[PDB]
């Protein structure tokens, strides 16, 4: 009564598996129950200046986004 | 005394909402978390708007409100 | 040689018994490019001194022997040296594992001499000032030598 | 035996999953695939301190026993800050095995962690002298100079 847990985020049993198997924290592969996910393709070409560049100078957030 | 959601946010991701009264002092809610997610309330600490929370402070003292969320830190030093 | 023998088994008659030559000796037996090494040996000179002044003076004329060489060199870094100075005396922590001195009296008095010379940069003097004002146990053991080492380097 | 299986899902995830300004790429094997055990990663300094605009090069090294050991950190090249030590090692309670790292904290979090070990050093334990003289002699000093190293390390 005094204080309720009503909710928690939690993954399913396979990503709670996976992330149990890697030691990672249970909400690790979460991010694939986004809508934006893509289930994506790519492979891993893209260097670290690049990474860099693509930042275009912009390190912090202006609430424009 | 009426009832506000609360959410505590980690620094792993982890999100746990808590229902609780206005008037209760958050020493409760961080020892349910601390229990809850298996940490010790020394070795984490516990910040709303920024600042640090006591203890002491009452979600009506220090003004919260609905989904209002609280975030968890872990405990570091350099050396 | 004999000089070999007495950095590897400091004792302070030994290094009487490497004669009037001993300064240079030291000094020429020693890489002086290398911040290191010139650390190891300063504090092997430094491990052998007494206040009684045929050991003293003759710790100090090593010293200013090895330092002179070492600080016109262009390729030693005196920061590098002073870093590894604190490192070894325990007064900085290191990536490194390093033996600790018990003593830091005798590396205490040669700072306070080689402080004094003219060869020695007044750059890399608040830095030791910063780290022998900081609380030490091997500091606060020989409190007279750290003392007066500070009294010299608040002059500097 | 999770080392590189890991890796792979923390990049993975990075790519979707980021916090903003922060750059995490692991470098290249000779045969064109990913060297998972070197990343290059870049940490802004927090906004609203003397560390804001920089974007400041690390570099995470990584073993077979991750993570159950933490990556090595190195800032490159080394940064001015009590507690980096000369190499450019960060040196972090989170990033000690022994101390305050738990398998469970990730990449993220360990970039996360560097970054607000920036503007609060613990100068009870520096890594290195000259940035523990200046914060300790004048403490205006040390944010201009910290001012000044953002400046410099600024994007693009």
């Amino acid at each position: 009564l005094d204080v309720l847990i009503v909710y928690e985020l939690t993954p399913t049993v396979e990503e709670k598996a996976k992330a149990d198997t890697l030691k990672l924290p249970p909400t690790f592969f979460c991010y694939k129950n986004r809508p934006d996910y893509v289930s994506e393709e790519e492979e891993d070409d893209e260097d670290f200046e690049t990474a860099v560049k693509k930042l275009n100078g912009k390190l912090y957030l202006d609430g424009s986004e | 005394n009426d009832h506000i959601n609360l959410k505590v946010a980690g620094q792993d991701g982890s999100v746990v909402q808590f229902k609780i009264k206005r008037h209760t002092p958050l020493s409760k809610l961080m020892k349910a978390y601390c229990e809850r997610q298996g940490l010790s309330m020394r070795q984490i600490r516990f910040r709303f708007d920024g600042q640090p929370i006591n203890e002491t402070d009452t979600p009506a003292q220090l003004e919260m409100e609905d989904e209002d969320t609280i975030d968890v830190f872990q405990q570091q030093t350099g050396g | 040689a004999d000089v070999s023998t007495f950095l590897a088994f400091p004792s302070p008659e030994k290094l009487l018994r490497l004669g009037p030559k001993s300064s240079v000796l030291i000094a020429q037996q020693t890489d002086t490019s290398d911040p290191e090494k010139v650390v190891s040996a300063f504090l092997k000179v430094s491990s052998v001194f007494k206040d009684e002044a045929t050991v003293r003076m003759a710790v100090q004329d090593a010293v200013d022997a090895l330092m002179q060489k070492a600080f016109n060199s262009s390729s030693f870094n005196s920061n590098t040296f002073l870093t590894r100075l604190l490192v070894h005396m325990g007064l900085l922590k290191s990536e490194d594992k390093v033996k600790a001195i018990a003593n830091l009296y005798g590396p205490l008095m040669a700072l306070n001499h080689m402080v004094q010379q003219d060869y020695f940069p007044k750059a890399l003097a608040p830095l030791l000032l910063a780290f022998v004002t900081k609380p030490n146990s091997a500091l606060e053991s020989c409190s007279f030598a750290r003392h007066s080492l500070l009294q010299t380097l608040y002059k500097v | 035996g999770i080392a590189l299986s890991r890796l792979a899902q923390e990049r993975k995830a990075w790519r979707k999953d980021h916090p903003f300004g922060f750059v995490a790429v692991p470098t290249k094997n000779p045969d064109g695939t990913m060297n998972l055990m070197n990343w290059e990663c870049a940490i802004p300094g927090k906004k609203g301190t003397p560390w804001e605009g920089g974007l400041f090069k690390l570099r995470m090294l990584f073993k077979d026993d991750y993570p159950s050991s933490p990556p090595k950190c190195k800032f490159e090249p080394p940064l001015f800050h009590p507690n980096v030590y000369p190499s450019g090692t960060v040196c972090l309670s989170i990033l000690e095995e022994d101390k305050d790292w738990r398998p469970a904290i990730t990449i993220k979090q360990i970039l996360l962690g560097i970054q607000e070990l920036l503007n609060e050093p613990n100068i009870q334990d520096p890594a290195q002298a000259e940035a523990y003289t200046i914060y300790c002699q004048n403490r205006v000093e040390y944010e201009k100079r910290v001012r000044a190293q953002a400046k410099k390390f600024a994007p693009s």
